[PDB]
């Protein structure tokens, strides 16, 4: 619909070069790993309070 | 009257003196009543969980 319905000099075809290799940020999640220690910290400090219970 | 006969005094003061402070008292020492068996169900120093 966009090959054969432009009739303008190929920018139809450069909008979709430049977007066939597009590189999209995927965000990181550079917050899973500190929750993740402090999930070991925290059953830590529930396993020794269930010892001295 | 005997009981103005002073020469039977000390037969009737002496043993007295025995049974009321020696043996009376250490007969009542040895009655003791001891404080209520009140058992307290509400006794737990207990704590939050850890967090």
């Amino acid at each position: 619909y966009y090959k054969a319905n432009v009739a303008k000099a190929g920018l139809v075809d450069d909008f979709e070069k430049k977007f066939n290799a597009l590189k999209v940020p995927v965000p990181e999640d550079k917050y899973t790993a500190q929750v993740d220690a402090e999930e070991k910290e925290d059953v830590k400090s529930c396993a020794e309070w269930v010892s001295l219970s | 009257m005997p009981q103005l006969n002073t020469t039977v005094w000390p037969t009737m003061i002496t043993p007295m003196l025995l049974t009321l402070f020696l043996i009376t008292q250490l007969k009542m020492l040895n009655t003791n009543y001891h404080l209520p068996p009140s058992p307290k169900p509400m006794k737990m120093k207990n704590y939050n969980k850890p967090w």
